[PDB]
RNA sequence: UUGUUGAUUUUGUGGGUGGUGGUGCA
């Protein structure tokens, strides 16, 4: 019912506005039932247009949404459906930098316990969403921190006390993204993701260090990733050679049940 | 604790010109350049190159060292400050052409071709880029104070006058004002060149100093006192 | 065989020794698949010897041995898509060991290297890991991946989200860890488990196709000590060395107040103090770009 | 891009 | 007094000048030029944007020339490239032409000493290591290393000790001239800096450093 | 295999060397 909500049922009704109820009970939807988990994402779609056609607000909207997102989102099969959603959501031009930054924060926590394609899907994403509210370039960057080399000696002594006493005020279990203090954190997330084990993902993931001349990035050229890409990219390499090997040597592979390659597993 | 600006990414400074006179920066004159060119095809005079030509001309011959114009322009163009933008260099030939030196320029290294940019400069009266977009080098109209910017204060390299320390001085001059450094790449004579010009005279360290080692002192000092790194 | 067929004897000798050092390889990988907890011992004398064999004919035909791994991996792609863990077997486990023994673990791309380590990932993720046999499994590849990034410590990030399901499977939810999807609630471990007796934490492959507690207590024991190995290598030096290990830390946290008397998670918990404490936690500095001229 | 003490191009 | 190699005690602003493109060809031999030689070289197979000992003199020249010399605190060192290290004797004064200075290393290189009437330039056993003083801190020129205050540098260094500097006259090359002797590699400033600019940038500031005016 | 000759070479696999070198000394 709701998949088909917005086009099939809702342009027919004489008075839409009274699925606002059932939207809404759809969208508030809590259930110890992983199946159910989903229903608040289709009930967003029902949901945005009758706000759009009648101009009808819910209450603490935004602050709904940032509950949704969670680590459940990124695999879900509707993420496509959800992501385009939230991008005409991310462009309104009266959002807090607060309530941004809190995004912004939580989908890098949620990147590293991610797999590589759902953060080859948010790095893009939070590149477009930097680059739209432009007061959260603090978060990539704080430059009070910095250590100049022209800065004096005091400066030096005052930078190295408030090193010290500084605190991570980004909260978790805070719902209202207005109120996780985000704006005042930092994504070492991201700076983490530099370091990943995949290169190209990695180099997505460089691209916070380097200058963000690119005005924007087509999400729909890195929303379709997945694990079957990256193995099946591999089936086809175009190009073949011989391949490095290893000087060391290792007298067994496995450890028994000399030198072991694999302590741990017995033979 | 402070939010970054709209825009963090390094921008190329603006290219200083001779029309702005609004902009602090540092100038600086080498003046009485030796730099005088004869058919034999023309060539740049040299002291070593050429002897019984000059002689014919019957000028001194050791005034006639354009090698001393050529390392101060490589170390006045190399120094950071004008990688920075905030250098400009004038060249006040001992016939009395005046020059004018656009920070972008390169200057060859090799002497040879730098006496060959010369020939073509004096002759030519200006040098246009490979690129065809701006000339690099080019003859003005003197004298160089309507050049300079409207506020200016002006110096120049005396070793007989008081010992200053540049850093100090440079400071201790006001922002919106500019600071002109007259220098004398001659190899020996009197400092009264540009007395005309200038209002007090300078002395930068106790031992006689090279004209590009005076120069390189003193931009180091601006660029140690203006930050430029 | 290798004799009798050197290069210098015929023309095309090369040729085929080379397509030798493929059919060794599936004959490496065979005989793991094959039973030996009769005769492990002659078992390991007669591997050690055909991969140190192995060793000799990749060092002068590396190129044979590459395509032929390749088609390997290529081989258990297909076979995971429609059999799923079914198709992993021991001999999938010995293979990528054997790859790390001759290929060269520590690059940034490397042609069979990079295809293991993506293939591990996705059996690290899509995996259930709803039995003992399927977390042994998924342990042993942990430890493999390990070995891999031994020099270079790139970040992984499924090998925080294996931890974080195999540490929440044991505990069965304690309904304070909802963002952690687990796949089977029966493999809890019972309270009165002891965790004060010497167990060993080696898991015996043999034993993975025939797959009580204290087996549980063992595989718990060494999926722990490769966490306790991540932090001390990989996850340390990472800038976000805290908000790594804050869903670690509270599952640790977890297990001493369930279990009191096991002394592992509590040491786990004692270094990850240490390391937070050293560790500047300092606002991130990336766009200082270098200026221009 | 000229950089250091690399020379302008000969010909 | 004149500084030494064989004075190790005193403090000094050792610097030395790696990689240095200096070769002497007989057709009589003459250093090896790379506008003066284009299609020699040619011949020889190298590359005439490696054939540039101008750079060198430029170094010598400003280092020589800096107050520090005059004040008796510096000594000159130079590898070429080739492989011979050449002592700079600070008392000597080089010629300000290029020409006349290639005459004077084409000598240098085939007497291996230069004497007027102490050998104002002499050539010396490698490695660097022995002829320079016993307790001494060794940096590099690097762009990639951080960027560190010279005149700071100095100061916060020790004071028995003497401090080198490894500067590429090289007209381009990976800066791992002389890694094996050096302990740490320094950025000087922020910008791409030319060989000599770079010797007068650090000159300048030891002068600061130890008040030498 | 040779410019008619006869095991000198030819094919594959491994494989070291600056060397009709120069120059100064006793």
């Amino acid at each position: 019912i709701l998949l088909i909500l917005h086009k099939r049922i809702i342009p027919h009704f004489h008075t839409p506005t009274k699925l606002m109820d059932f939207l809404t009970d759809s969208y508030n939807l809590q259930s110890s039932n992983k199946n159910a988990g989903v229903v608040p994402i289709l009930a967003l779609n029902g949901l945005f247009e009758l706000m759009k056609r009648f101009n009808l607000e819910y209450p603490n909207f935004y602050m709904k949404l940032y509950q949704i997102i969670n680590p459940d989102l990124m695999h879900v099969k509707y993420r496509a459906r959800f992501f385009r959603l939230m991008d005409v959501f991310l462009s309104s031009t009266h959002l807090s930098a607060h309530l941004v930054a809190s995004f912004i924060k939580k989908l890098a926590r949620l990147t590293l316990e991610s797999p590589p394609s759902a953060i080859v899907t948010v790095i893009p994403f939070i590149y477009n969403l930097i680059r739209k509210h432009p007061n959260c370039m603090i978060m990539l960057h704080n430059p009070a921190f910095i250590s100049n080399p022209f800065q004096t000696p005091d400066q030096v002594a005052n930078l190295k006390t408030l090193k010290e006493n500084y605190v991570d005020p980004f909260d978790v279990h805070e719902s209202d993204p207005e109120l996780t203090h985000a704006l005042d954190s930092s994504l070492w997330e991201l700076a983490s993701l530099m370091e990943h084990y995949h290169p190209n993902v990695a180099t997505l993931a460089k691209i916070f260090a380097q200058p963000f001349k690119k005005l924007s990035y087509n999400m729909e050229d890195f929303l379709d990733w997945n694990y079957d890409s990256l193995l099946n990219a591999e089936s086809s390499r175009k190009l073949k050679t011989l391949p490095t090997l290893e000087f060391e040597a290792f007298t067994n592979v496995f450890d028994n049940e000399g030198n072991v390659y694999l302590p741990g597993v017995a033979w | 604790q402070k939010a970054l600006p709209a825009s963090l990414v390094p921008q190329a400074p603006p290219v200083l010109t001779s029309k702005d006179k609004i902009t602090k920066r540092m100038i600086v004159v080498l003046a009485m350049a030796s730099l005088e060119t004869h058919k034999i095809k023309y060539v740049l005079l040299n002291c070593d190159d050429h002897q019984g030509l000059l002689k014919k001309m019957g000028r001194d011959i050791s005034e006639a060292r354009p090698d001393i114009t050529h390392q101060c322009l490589l170390t006045l163009l190399d120094s950071p400050i004008n990688k920075a933008g905030k250098l400009q260099v004038y060249i006040q030939t001992s016939r009395g052409i005046l020059i004018e030196v656009n920070p972008t320029v390169r200057i060859p290294r090799t002497f040879k071709r730098f006496s060959g940019l010369m020939v073509q400069l004096l002759h030519k009266l200006s040098i246009r880029s490979v690129n065809s977009e701006e000339k690099l080098l080019k003859v003005i109209k003197n004298p160089i104070t309507d050049h300079l910017p409207t506020k200016c204060r002006k110096v120049t390299l005396s070793f007989d006058a008081p010992v200053i320390r540049v850093q100090d001085y440079i400071e201790k001059l006001d922002d919106d004002e500019s600071i002109c450094v007259f220098v004398g790449a001659m190899a020996r004579g009197k400092d009264n060149f540009a007395d005309e010009y200038v209002d007090e005279k300078v002395g930068l360290s106790n031992y006689p100093l090279s004209a590009s080692v005076a120069c390189s002192k003193f931009c180091h000092g601006a660029e140690d006192a203006w930050n430029i790194l | 065989i290798i004799k009798a067929y050197q290069p210098k004897l015929a023309e095309g000798n090369k040729e085929k020794l080379g397509k030798f050092t493929a059919v060794l390889l599936r004959h490496i990988i065979f005989l793991s698949n094959q039973n030996y907890l009769k005769n492990v011992q002659s078992f390991k004398r007669t591997q050690n010897a055909l991969i140190s064999i192995l060793k000799s004919l990749s060092e002068k035909y590396n190129r044979e041995l590459s395509e032929e791994c390749r088609d390997y991996i290529n081989e258990m792609q297909a076979r995971y898509k429609k059999n799923h863990f079914d198709a992993l077997s021991n001999g999938d486990l010995v293979f990528f060991s054997i790859i790390g023994i001759l290929f060269s673990t520590s690059d940034q791309y490397h042609l069979v290297i990079t295809p293991a380590l993506i293939l591990m990932s996705q059996f690290l993720e899509q995996i259930k890991f709803n039995s003992l046999k399927r977390i042994a499994f998924g342990a042993v590849l942990v430890r493999i991946v390990s070995q891999y990034q031994r020099i270079s410590k790139r970040y992984i990030p499924e090998v925080v989200y294996f931890f974080q399901k195999i540490l929440l499977t044991f505990i069965v939810k304690p309904l304070d860890f909802e963002n952690i999807r687990l796949d089977s609630y029966e493999l809890g471990l019972p309270l009165d488990v002891d965790f004060t007796k010497k167990r060993s934490t080696i898991i015996p492959l043999h034993t993975l196709s025939t797959m009580p507690v204290d087996q549980c207590v063992s595989v718990l024991l060494n999926v722990m000590e490769s966490l306790d190995a991540t932090i001390s290598t990989v996850w340390k030096s990472l800038p976000a060395f805290n908000e790594i290990i804050l869903p670690i830390q509270q599952l640790l946290s977890a297990y001493t107040s369930k279990y009191s008397d096991f002394e592992k998670p509590r040491n786990i918990l004692n270094k990850v103090e240490k390391l937070t404490k050293f560790t500047e936690h300092i606002p991130l500095a990336l766009q200082n770009h270098k200026p221009v001229s | 891009r000229f950089k250091g003490d690399d020379d302008i191009p000969y010909k």
